[PDB]
């Protein structure tokens, strides 16, 4: 086929040195993109998590309203602003009637802080981990492509057809193989370096996000629904008891009023008898 | 029913890549390249040894042919009766080498040609081709298949001895012409061989003849002092053993 | 048997060029299928999610009903129509008696919006990610099969029966290896490209789906069950004192009523005595 | 060692053509086992899911009891029967007095349908995906094993004693390498074919299971517990108001009856006065 | 370095046949460890799960107290004792006062049994599936080490100084390659066999664990909290209606008794009038 | 490019022995880091978990207050301190009235202890398993880079000019690759050892964490919310019945009191009649 | 507050090995095997002529060794005096072959050993190995470099002529134990003549010896038929011409 032979002469026409150069340049571009979009971003995320954890620890012993205002003013970055809004929705404010007004006496947790400051939303999506965990494989595959294409160039040049020029063919083959393996080794080195950096960064991000959510979880106490159920059960029992005592007390008061009415009737009857005796 | 719908999710640690088939593939990539390189290098090397041996043998043959050609040209220039055959590395005598019954000495032309060919052989061995390839020269005797076998053998061997004497007899012109170094070199080169009975065409004139052939080092042959027997310098003249009344 | 030799004669009879062409054609067809069924679909999904987020970020200040019909009319997809219906079932509408009728005053979220507009229902199943995440392996396998078949062709051609035929045979076999490696190299390049695009599409889709569900989550507030339990506990606590006060007030009213009855009886029987004495 | 040489002679003693035949037959047997135990079962599962979805969509506009009976009769496979029993007992049936017996007026969903008709329960375990996702690697490994074994046979039987013995041994080596290439090509082809069929089947199974569980999820509404709590809160408030109103009505009507009693006593005492006057 | 040179010269002087023997011994030891620690344990786990499932299916139609005693006896002399204890804690026993004694009439499930009889604590931890999914790779690594080392030894020994030495060099090289291939074939065969065996056994383990936890779930029904909430709602409505009717009935009774008292008073006053007439 | 040739001659000018020593030193330093930060850390974690489990099993029969105080004093490591604090927030203390006081009679569990003493918190974050599970791949990559570097050194120095040069170059290339493979085989052996140690350590950490949480779960009984709902339902039914009973009892008492009043007023009417007769 | 406790989560489903890596390992192994076997075939093809020549050389060596071992076994069985050097194809009569100064005869043992070994060597040459690889036998002569050269040459030549006489002289004990065909075979397989100089031995008495040194065809010679000549039947008995009484 003319098409396939033209394709081969086009591919093999490139100078062999451009193959390791292309692999190294593109793999270095991938490494630079990894540094900019994953590594520095994760460093910023870790520093922000540490600073937020420090801020939360400073309001451990403050009033619940003051704590709430400080946390609302603290969280302003978009994803943590949304996470804080949802978390504050999860928090349950217990009100008591004090000095004629309803005041928040205690804020109760209903869900863990990690349910809204999740690893996904705060780490995995901003860092694009769904893509970057596959970058080392892409780099290794790029090295493999360089390896095939370099050995293709080397096998293409190997066609001596004469004992005198066998040495030149062997030299060219060794040079092309050397280029291919330089590219492959650089790609593998970059892939393992990226693996090191990304896994270390993701581990540190998860560790400090755990510290941040633990700091948030220590502000508010959970288990309020069970306390409400216990209050309801106790209320029902004391309600039956109070009902029976109110019935008995009503009966007693009714008896007292009826004996008082009988005494008043007796007084009226004796006064009537006295009046009749006076008249008679 | 008492749980919370806003619970933690994504509790899924990513599985690590299995690294050992990757190692297998990359180490076989390296091994495949190693085997390709050893293939081409070994093929090139073996072919180079084969062609080197072939061209070395051809160069040795060419040097032998050049030595024979120049020796034959010198023989023609000196005197014309010499017959040199490069195809079998043999110098023969056309007619002067004949012999009659109960005869053990060449004619005057035969003795003259025998004396003339010696310096040519010395020059041939002196040259670079001689140093590179030239072995000692043996002398072969030829006689008809008829008559007494022992008579023919003794006669031919006497012819060979007389030739050797004429080479090294003091009364011979060679001794008074050559020097001590040339005499020692002749002692190293000229040797006496056996007796052959190649009788053909029923021609007794050409059957009873003596000719000298030169041998050559092989390509694998080694030059060493053990084979290089050094004769002591001549301290006394040499008189031949077969006297004229014989 | 002779069957194996017969088939090996059959397979290794094709021209060496026909194998890289077949590999390139099939790999290109699979790449085009990836671009059509996956990449364009993922792009359409991402733009749809962006458009949907804009509309939700637009009704954030509307009345809860108007928001509800706007969201109902907004979601016209089969997967998203079902997800919206289930999410609306998850929303708890609060009614208060206004103008003599029950009107929605507030809509509360009982589950996160991602429980219905999830990644599997909106991205993984539409994109067939259970299949397309394994496509690069398929492409590389096709390339490896092509390389193997080309190697069989080349090895069948190799037969140096003469010392002078060795160089030609070796060169021809290296050329056949070149063809097979061309097939493999193209397949692996395409697989790496597919992996890059597919992972990037997943990352973008997940990020934009998170933005969409965050927009939906912001419209409604949670914690309605804890509020209901707190209201129930408060009602029981107030009802105990209500029963006690109602009983006390009833007893006091009975006391006043019986005192008035006694006074009326006194007045009436005094009038009776006066009338009887006068008539006597 | 003698042991190693005995092992080599025992293993190599088989005919060279029996290695490609063994690889092809073993890979074909694994492919047939895959077709019988995975592909046909997956096709049956997908067809059943589509039929069940059609049946569920047909029963949308029926009474709750009829829907329950139809769905109970529908699911007869053991995994489907267990899943339906769990889902049905997760469903909440609301009873209302209409008009002398308990009648089901509505059925509510307290859990997603996918909690019981899950991918693990209905696709992953019946299809044995925990084994079959590793089959292509096994196929490729058998190809590699066949390559190594065929070359072992070729190398062990190499006879360098005599030049035509060398020629025959070299021919055997070339045939063995061709055989190894053929076996590897077949193994990798069957591996990628199994991968394609398996991943396509699993993706279609997930798609149609999602459609089926969406069909079940459309039959019933969620949020019944929040509605019950809202009803309880409203009932508590209305009970407080009703208790106050009932006390007011009771005291008013008691006042009425006491006024009636006083008036009747006054009238009867007037009659007594008339009788006393008649006596005199 | 002298130490590196000594190590290299001793590693080059190793007999080629010792490398495959070491590979075979190490891979056989790994396979024996696999059989002892994974395969036999998986078989025992599967048999125990089937025995437990048969035991559970024997009390489908038994009384709830008898069922609980049977299950406690079944799991008490086992490693599943704590899992069963937690599961029974998750069970809600409904009581009814029958013949003056509180008796268990029904048992309700409040959580799935898979949450207590988990896959990790019943299958993954006992079988060390975390490690044994890596054993095929371990065997592959042993194979590649042995093969590369043997091929290096073979190439080091291969050096035809003259064309007359080509035959002997080729023969010795083929012997060394045969040894390396033996090692690799054994290692990769064991890798594939381990993969097949442990994947099949883990699939069976998951299947029978599912059958076990489904037999546990088939015993008891869920949704008791929604039933309790529905009962509370009905009771609240009925209590409002009951309060109204009790108030009305008390009013009617009070009216009737006051009418009777008025009649009695009228009769008494008529008797007084008769007595007054008699006194005259 | 001259840059590529310059870097090639720079890279390949290092002594061939410096590749294996570099690979061995780097792999050994990574192994020492693994041992110090993961293996020793996990061993300490397992020892601490066993000691904590022993401590918890010793307060099984203690009073709720005493065992609560013991557990509060037990947990002082920061991660387990926070975990215990949140778990104790999850525990629901039930109070009863003894000697006119509210004291704890029983502590109930609302969440499993694994929710707070989770695998992440206590094992994964301390051990950095998000990173250390990728270490074998890094070690393998380093070995591969070493082998490729040695091959490149051997290929750069190859001289195919003369047959003696060819033989010497082949020997040098094989020697350099043999050094590099010494390093690579060390890397693969260390990768195998790290894989085994890591998987075994993580499995045992999960096992003893499960045992620890099992010890903590056995102290407290779950299922308190369903019991509270059942108690509320029973209280509602009893309240309805008691409402009717109290209404009936109040009616009966009112009838008795009015009968007593009628008798008393009849006696007083008789006394008045007697007094009137006496006055006559 | 109203979460679903029955929500299930997928297990820890570790993914399979990526097929590309195992397929790539398969391909790399196949390529490594291809390059190995192509190297083996190419090297076995380029050197197949060299392999065949070396095999032929080894076969010639085996045949020559077998023939020499058979001949020396016959010598050991028959006569202890005959010692055969198979390393360099020499027949030695050391004790029986010593030559005193200026005499060309030998003691009784020399003749007994010679006339005993000639029929044995003839029988060996008549075998298929002999009829395939055995050329004529060369009589070895040795001379020292001291004294007059031609006297030593004449002494060696007379020794060779005496050896040939003793092989083929009338009234000899061998002639009574011979047939005409065997005599013709001796005449064809034996040539008398040859002188040499060597210093490989420590004593000058060693140079006073005679030896039989058979030589064989080369691999590419293969018994050129045209080289062979013929002799007529014996008409009269041979007579030695050396001076027996001296
Ligand atoms: C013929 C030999 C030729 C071949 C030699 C090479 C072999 C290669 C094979 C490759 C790997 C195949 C292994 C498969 C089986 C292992 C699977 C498994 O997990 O077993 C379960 C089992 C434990 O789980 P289980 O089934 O529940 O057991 C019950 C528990 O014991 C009790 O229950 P529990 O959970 O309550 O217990 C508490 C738990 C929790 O306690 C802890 O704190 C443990 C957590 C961390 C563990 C720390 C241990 C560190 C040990 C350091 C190194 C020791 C040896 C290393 C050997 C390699 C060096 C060459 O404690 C443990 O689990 C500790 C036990 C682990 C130590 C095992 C004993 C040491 C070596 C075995 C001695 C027998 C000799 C055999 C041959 C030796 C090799 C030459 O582990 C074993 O007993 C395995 C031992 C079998 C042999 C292992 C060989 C080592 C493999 C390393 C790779 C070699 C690479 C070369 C290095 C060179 C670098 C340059
Ligand atoms: C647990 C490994 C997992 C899989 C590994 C695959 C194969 C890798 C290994 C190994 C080499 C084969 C083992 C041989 C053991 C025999 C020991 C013995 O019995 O004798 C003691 C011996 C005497 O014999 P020699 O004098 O050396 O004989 C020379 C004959 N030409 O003296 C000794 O004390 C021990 C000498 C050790 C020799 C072998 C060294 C192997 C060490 C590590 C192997 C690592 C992989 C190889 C990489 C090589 C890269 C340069
Ligand atoms: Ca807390
Ligand atoms: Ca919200
Ligand atoms: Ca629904
Ligand atoms: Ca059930
Ligand atoms: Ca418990």
């Amino acid at each position: 086929m003319s098409w396939l032979n033209s394709i081969l002469v086009t591919l093999t026409s490139v100078e062999p040195y451009k193959v390791p150069v292309t692999v190294i340049v593109t793999v270095t571009f991938a490494f630079v993109c990894f540094i900019f979009f994953y590594l520095l971003r994760s460093i910023r995320i870790i520093y922000g998590l540490k600073k937020y954890t420090r801020s939360i620890n400073s309001i451990e012993k403050s009033a619940p309203e003051v704590q709430l205002e400080h946390l609302k003013s603290l969280f302003q970055r978009s994803e943590l602003k949304h996470a804080w809004n949802e978390f504050e929705e999860s928090l349950h404010s217990q009100y008591e009637l004090e000095n004629g007004e309803e005041k928040i006496v205690r804020i109760r947790a209903t869900a863990p802080s990690a349910s809204f400051f999740s690893e996904q939303q705060l780490v995995d999506i901003p860092l694009n981990t769904e893509f970057f965990k596959h970058l080392p494989g892409i780099l290794t595959g790029m090295g493999i492509i360089g390896t095939f294409y370099g050995l293709m160039i080397g096998l293409n040049h190997f066609d001596p057809s004469t004992p005198e020029q066998v040495s030149s063919s062997v030299n060219n083959l060794l040079r092309d193989v050397l280029y291919a393996f330089l590219g492959s080794a650089f790609a593998i080195f970059a892939s393992i370096l990226v693996t090191w950096l990304e896994k270390l960064s993701i581990a540190k991000s998860y560790k400090y996000l755990e510290k941040f959510t633990a700091a948030l979880d220590s502000l508010y106490d959970s288990g309020v629904g069970e306390e409400y159920l216990a209050s309801l059960v106790k209320s029902s029992n004391e309600s039956a008891t109070q009902a029976r005592h109110l019935k008995e007390s009503l009966v007693t008061d009714l008896r007292d009023m009826l004996l008082h009415l009988a005494e008043s009737q007796k007084i009226e009857n004796e006064r009537l008898a006295n009046t009749l005796s006076a008249t008679y | 029913m008492f749980g919370n719908a806003f619970g933690v999710k994504k509790r899924r640690s990513d599985e690590a890549e299995k690294p050992f088939w990757i190692s297998y593939a990359d180490l076989m990539t390296a091994m495949m390249v190693l085997f390709l390189v050893v293939m081409v290098a070994s093929l090139s090397s073996v072919t180079q040894r084969i062609q080197r041996a072939e061209q070395g043998e051809k160069a040795r043959g060419q040097d032998i042919s050049r030595l024979c050609e120049r020796l034959e040209l010198h023989a023609r220039n000196v005197n014309k009766n010499i017959v040199v055959d490069c195809h079998d590395n043999r110098i023969s005598f056309g007619e002067a080498g004949r012999f009659a019954h109960n005869q053990f000495f060449l004619n005057a032309e035969g003795q003259k040609a025998l004396q003339d060919v010696v310096p040519l052989v010395l020059e041939a061995s002196n040259s670079e081709e001689g140093k590179k390839w030239f072995k000692q020269i043996v002398i072969e005797g030829f006689t008809d298949t008829d008559g007494s076998y022992l008579y023919n053998l003794h006669l031919s061997l006497q012819r060979s001895e007389w030739v050797m004497c004429s080479l090294l007899d003091s009364r011979s012109p060679l001794q008074k012409n050559i020097s001590a170094e040339q005499q020692l070199q002749i002692r190293k080169l000229f040797l006496a061989g056996g007796v052959s009975f190649n009788n053909a065409k029923e021609s007794k004139e050409a059957s009873r003849r003596v000719e000298l052939r030169m041998q050559f080092f092989g390509l694998k042959d080694k030059r060493d002092k053990a084979d290089e027997v050094d004769f002591p310098p001549v301290v006394n003249k040499e008189v031949c053993q077969l006297v004229m009344p014989l």
